[PDB]
RNA sequence: GGGCACCACC
RNA sequence: ACGAGACUCUGGCAUGCUAACUAGUUACGCGACCCCCGAGCGGUCGGCGUCCCCCAACUUCUUAGAGGGACAAGUGGCGUU
């Protein structure tokens, strides 16, 4: 099994809250991203958070998800709405 | 285009050079050579009567590889499995008065001649002869 | 006339075989011996694939010495086929066009990829309660 | 003739073994923490932590005159080169090895078994422990033995942080009518200083910076200095 | 002028390095020519033992080790310079010994 | 080039016959190799051992018992000397016997059994291609294990004999009366 | 009024195309550098088959090629890596002449002189180093260079006073003095980090672009915002015709070419007819460059590919 | 009535 | 919140870094033997020099430190998508 358990769901999840701007697609500028910013004990922790991260980036960009919502999502869905 | 030991079938060069060995006859051969078997895990002697001449182009040969090997190491090279009735197999060395008589015959033939580090090892002569019978083997190959 | 060589390894569960290649006529050798003299000959084919594969033209500028170590008869084989194979399409990569090394490379992985890559499998430790790493004592009840 | 550096080592390790025993069984009382030995050429010194350095020194530093004397005695490796040092701990609270030994003279004393086991509770999570369990075994009330166990704030249990994130002491009380047993185990803050704490995190907290406030732009502006 | 031998052996290399490292570092400083930090195989003792004070229960046994590490630096200067850089050197855990071939 | 089994057995002639065996028997050109040895990772994931070419193996199942467990170049030399004589018998391409033994041994209809310890009930099912190999591989390797066994007869004489007589559909071999009677007895499960 | 026609396409990396360089002296070689820690040398045949092959493959990194760019003469190559060193090969041998250590992080940008005698180059330490051929690093800056990665460093090719220009993930474009190496100008216009920074031949116009995705033109000799340009999505690289006044800009998807003098769009380079894999994102622009001659536009993807577009003038 | 396990089976 | 995961040791990759006469490789000298039909820029050598006055370079192979590397990341399906 490959479920992620609720450590590295919580820290992506605040990562891409607080540092939406600075993140994409690509899982390697990802992971050198994370180091910069966040303190990650473990090399394969680190890699973990940062292998999520990018699958919530593409989830977001296919639509909203059904959990963490971005300052600059919600003013533009304001926009649309 | 000269043949070196390391280019023919050992084999073939181990039954050779005892063959040249034997056609020599001065080798010496110990009087208990009938009545003996090379080690303490064999069952039976040697089915070959003239086993002592094929165990001398074997040590010969293996001086050639390997230079410096006493009586020990000879004594380990020639060990084997020992099965022991109801109980597990180990390995057993060889006998030594066999392998020290062996290197002594092959010291009065002037192929053999004491190593300064300690044991033995070929003389020039030896390797010579080693590489002429060496070459022999691959004319015999190639011609038929 | 340049001196070009290049030294490449390959590995079996412990055996290593390094090769050295070099510009040359043709020569491959294993410890100082042909090819043709290596033991066990039932595996002798194994040990003949690449130069059949690709034949003596491409063997024909380069000596090549191989140093084996370590491991048993099959793997020491195992080994000195995956260094004669690297050690070639090295040197042709170094000295020749890429398109040769590209050539090269795909004909010897199209046959077998443990030609180029090597296998990783390695023993297992024995645990304790049992003979070896899976394998238990034999349980009795009453 | 010289031992190889196997047995070298493992002597060593022995030798630290036994004294440790031996400083424990004597200093006992004195809340005897630990002991740090430095060996150098010139004199192998041996540093003793303990709560209170008085007792061990005792009066014009007799009785730790007497033990550097009998540590020669029984090694026997020559005379000055033994050379003896009482050092207090920086904080009491958070050493396994002295609350344990301070439980033990508490219940020694004749005080009640909950009420010394809640006064230890209390002092080590206000000495800034993460948190702390007490375990008592013995024959508390009656023939029947039993068990008692005190637990505060966090704790954890498997992996490699227990290594060094848990210290724990285990000890022996001889009663009138038996032998009980005190298990201590006390969780250490996280400490940036190696000083009251290890300095590296617990591997699975991960620490998120909050993000600093940038400027708008607005315009493009060229600012030349 | 002395060809003289550093051999520096641990039980953990954190401590073991740093301690080569300010070796390395200090003979460097004074224009030395230093060989090294050589690294010897590790050594590893093993002691299996069964966990049970008793014969009962099932046999499960605890698998205690022990590692060596040692290290070698060669150095050719006189002794005085030597004395002067190992005085630093002193480390709890790590055994320093300085001979002249 | 051109690659031969043992250096003299092409693989070019060899034709199946059997349409859902053509994909479980790897006889042809990207599978031909000079020797059934070739120490690969064929257990690792499910159906891969159908890449693997049939005659290693045949190799691989003829290791048995635990007396001859991993002695696999006295294996490889048995098959090299069955397929020689087999050869000199019949005068075909022992590949092609191969083959045909192995399409014949594979059984294509068997029972299924429903038992409480000591009473057995059973229903006919079908058979998977990749089974039906198997079982005509064990079943012909056990055959010549069985006639080789207490007899002045080379293991190697005794699997040609097995093989030639499956290949031609006879009875006098052990496998050829295994699947009739495995098919016999699903039959009457229906 | 030209339209720029896909030639052919060269097919030799296994990972993303990271920069491509070429050289007047040799017209038929490229030099392209990729994620698969090599740099394939390309020599192009203009054949039926294919428009070039892989000539020689440089590998001594240890992780991904950044950036690569070619000595004057074209017999020197010059590249940093993801490792955190820079390396110098001999193009004629194929093997590292020169190796350049000193940074800590990732070496993101590397740029050689107009003289070939000094090398700079800009890591994700937040750092600008200043090295000479030999290897020494003659100067590094850490005068507050960038809050955040340096992204890309250039010379400026001009007759004045020799200048490095410099951005940043901070937002900035920086502009420092040569031989004095002292900060000279800021420009505060980007909303977003940038990747790309580009000098015109002249030596008068600066180009920068980020994820904003509008590219901001800067003059460098008075110091001042001239013009800004919208395009796609993110602005990946930004490279200037030699003898043609254009700014071609390399978007995710598509390549857009801008006419300095109108402001208007020239083309725009994309291509895909398989209607399933419209599903999947097209490969992204990553790298860009213009061959000497003028002619033909080199494009490196996130597909391992590099494909090549030709001007035909009508 | 479900879930799991070669110290269960196939 | 504990447990599970995370964690520690271990096994696989690095012709990239660090550096080694208590590890080696290659090359060059000396020597032994073979081929005088090809005697050679020839073959074999676990035979001796090449660090220690001066007489070779270099870590592929061996050791062990620091770092990299894998995250279900990429593509196609099936899933509440
Ligand atoms: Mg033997
Ligand atoms: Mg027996
Ligand atoms: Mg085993
Ligand atoms: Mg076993
Ligand atoms: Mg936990
Ligand atoms: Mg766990
Ligand atoms: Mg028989
Ligand atoms: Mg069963
Ligand atoms: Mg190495």
């Amino acid at each position: 099994g490959r479920v992620r358990t609720k450590t590295v769901k919580k820290a992506a999840r605040v990562i891409i809250e607080k540092y939406y701007t600075r993140l994409g697609n690509d899982f390697h500028t990802n992971k050198r991203v994370c180091e910069e910013i966040a303190i990650i004990p473990s090399k394969k922790l680190r890699n973990k958070i940062a292998g999520y991260v990018t699958h919530l980036m593409k989830r977001i960009q296919r639509g909203p998800v059904r959990g963490i919502s971005i300052k600059l999502q919600e003013e533009e869905r304001e926009r649309r709405d | 285009p000269g043949v070196t030991v390391k280019d023919v079938n050992q084999q073939e060069f181990v039954r050779a050079l005892a063959a040249f060995l034997k056609k020599s006859g001065k080798l010496k051969v110990p009087e208990w050579v009938d009545t003996v078997k090379l080690a303490k895990h064999k069952e039976l002697a040697p089915y070959d009567e003239n086993w002592f001449y094929t165990r001398a182009a074997s040590t010969a040969r293996h001086l050639y590889l390997r230079g410096g090997a006493g009586v020990g190491s000879m004594t380990k090279i020639y060990g084997g499995r020992q099965r022991n009735g109801v109980m597990p197999s180990h390995f057993s060395r060889g006998s030594k008065s066999v392998a020290r008589r062996v290197l002594q015959a092959l010291e009065g033939l002037k192929m053999v001649e004491k190593d300064q580090d300690g044991g033995r090892k070929l003389t020039p002569q030896g390797q010579r002869d080693l590489d002429r019978i060496a070459g022999q083997v691959a004319a015999a190959n190639k011609k038929h | 006339g340049p001196l070009q060589s290049v030294q490449v390894f390959g590995r079996k569960k412990t055996a290593t075989a390094v090769a050295h290649c070099k510009r040359g006529n043709g020569l491959i050798k294993v410890n100082g011996r042909p090819l043709e003299m290596i033991e066990p000959r039932t595996l002798q084919y194994k040990l003949l694939e690449p130069v059949l594969l690709l034949g003596k033209e491409r063997f024909a500028g380069v000596d090549i010495r191989v140093r084996v170590k370590g491991g048993g008869h099959v793997a020491q084989i195992y080994a000195i086929r995956q260094s004669i194979s690297k050690a070639l399409v090295a040197y042709y990569q170094k000295y020749v066009d890429e398109a040769s090394k590209k050539e090269i490379k795909d004909i010897l992985i199209q046959y077998d990829r443990t030609l180029l890559v090597a296998d990783p499998r390695r023993c297992e430790s024995k645990k304790f309660g049992g003979p070896g790493a899976r394998a238990r004592y034999q349980k009795s009840y009453r | 003739v010289q031992i190889s550096k196997k047995r070298k080592f493992v002597a060593d390790g022995i030798f630290k073994a036994e004294l440790n025993e031996f400083l424990t069984r004597e200093l006992a009382e004195d809340g005897y923490s630990g002991v740090e030995v430095r060996v150098t050429p010139t004199r192998t010194e041996i540093i003793i932590l303990a709560t209170r350095t008085q007792n061990v020194l005792g009066e014009k530093g007799r009785r730790i005159r007497e033990l550097t004397a009998v540590v020669q005695k029984r090694f026997g490796f020559p005379e000055g080169s033994v050379e003896l040092y009482a050092e207090k701990v920086a904080t009491r609270g958070l050493c396994a090895i002295a609350q344990a030994e301070s439980l033990r003279y508490k219940l020694l004393g004749g005080l009640a078994v909950r009420r010394a086991c809640y006064g230890v509770l209390r002092f080590i999570m206000e000495s800034g422990a993460k948190g702390c369990e007490v375990v008592v075994s013995g024959k508390l009330r009656g023939q029947r033995a039993k068990s008692m166990k005190f637990v505060d704030g966090l704790m954890i249990h498997s992996g490699d942080p227990v290594n060094y994130y848990v210290d724990t002491a285990v000890r022996h009380v001889l009663l009138r009518q038996g032998v009980l047993g005190i298990k201590v185990k006390i969780m250490l803050p996280w400490d940036p200083t190696g000083k009251i704490g290890p300095k590296k995190p617990l591997p699975d907290h991960v620490s998120i910076v909050e993000p600093k406030d940038e400027i708008l732009p607005t315009t493009p502006i060229s600012e030349q200095k | 002028i002395h060809r003289i031998r550093i051999t520096l052996t641990s039980r953990n290399v954190k401590s073991l390095e740093k301690v080569c490292a300010d070796l390395i570092r200090g003979a460097k400083e004074k224009n030395l020519k230093v060989k090294g930090p050589v690294r010897m195989p590790t050594k590893t003792l093993r002691i299996t033992t069964r966990k049970t004070p008793c014969g009962e229960g099932s046999k499960t046994w605890d698998r205690f080790q022990m590692r060596i590490h040692k290290r070698l630096i060669d150095l050719h200067s006189p002794s005085e310079i030597v004395k002067q850089i190992t005085s630093i050197s002193i480390e709890p855990g790590v055994e320093v010994e300085v001979t002249i071939a | 080039p051109d690659i031969k089994l043992f250096g003299k057995w092409s693989t070019d002639d060899v034709q199946i016959n059997d349409i859902s065996l053509q994909d479980y028997i790897a006889v042809k050109e990207k599978y031909a190799k000079y020797l059934p040895h070739s120490a690969g990772r064929y257990a690792a994931k499910r159906f891969r051992k159908a890449q693997c070419p049939i005659v290693e193996r045949l190799t691989n199942s003829m290791m048995m018992h635990g007396r001859n467990n991993g002695k696999k170049l006295m294996t490889v030399r048995i098959v090299k000397h069955a397929f020689e004589i087999i050869h000199l018998l019949t005068g075909e391409n022992p590949l092609q016997v191969l083959v045909n033994a192995i399409i014949n041994s594979g059984p294509r209809e068997d029972s299924t059994r429903i038992g409480r310890a000591g009473t057995v009930r059973r229903q006919a099912v079908d058979v998977s291609p990749l089974r039906r190999v198997n079982q005509a591989i064990w079943l012909l390797c056990t055959g010549a294990r069985e006639a080789a066994f207490r007899n002045i007869k080379t293991i190697a004489e005794c699997l040609a004999d097995e093989l030639i007589n499956a290949a031609k559909g006879s009875s006098n071999s052990y496998a050829i009366k295994k699947k009739d009677e495995l098919e016999r007895v699903a039959k009457s499960n229906r | 009024t030209e339209q720029m026609t896909l030639r052919g396409t060269l097919k030799g990396h296994n990972g993303w195309v990271t920069q491509i360089a070429t050289t007047p002296q040799f017209p038929d070689m490229i030099l392209s550098a990729s994620r698969d820690k090599t740099i394939i040398m390309w020599k192009l045949t203009r054949d039926e088959t294919n428009y070039g092959i892989p000539q020689r493959a440089l590998r001594g990194h240890s992780h991904f090629v950044s950036d690569v760019v070619i000595s004057s003469d074209g017999q020197f190559a010059l590249s940093g890596s993801w490792d955190g060193t820079l390396r110098l090969w001999d193009l004629t041998t194929g093997t590292t002449t020169r190796r350049f250590v000193g940074h800590t992080k990732d070496v993101l940008s590397v740029a050689f002189s107009s003289d070939n005698r000094q090398i700079v180059s800009g890591s994700r330490d937040k750092t600008i180093k200043l090295w000479n051929t030999l290897g020494v690093c003659k100067y590094t800056v850490q005068d507050e260079s960038h809050s955040e990665w340096v992204s890309c460093v250039r010379f400026s090719p001009n007759s004045s006073n020799p200048i490095i220009v410099s951005c940043g993930w901070d937002k900035l474009v920086k502009v420092w003095n040569l031989a004095n190496c002292k900060l000279k100008t800021n420009h505060i216009g980007h909303t977003g980090y940038l990747n790309t920074v580009t000098v015109s031949p002249d030596g008068s116009l600066c180009a920068s672009g980020g994820k904003d995705g509008q590219a901001m033109l800067w003059d460098l000799n008075e110091g001042k915002h001239l013009y800004t340009l919208d395009g796609g999505d993110i602005i990946n690289a930004l490279c200037f015709s030699p003898n043609r006044y254009w700014l071609c800009a390399a978007t995710g998807p598509s390549i857009k070419i801008w006419d300095l003098e109108g402001k208007i769009i020239v083309d725009e380079l994309k291509q895909e007819v398989i209607s399933t894999s419209s599903k999947a994102e097209p490969p992204q622009c990553t790298s860009l460059a213009w061959s000497a001659d003028g002619q033909t536009l080199f494009a490196g993807y996130t597909d391992n590919l590099v494909r090549v577009w030709q001007v035909t003038i009508g």
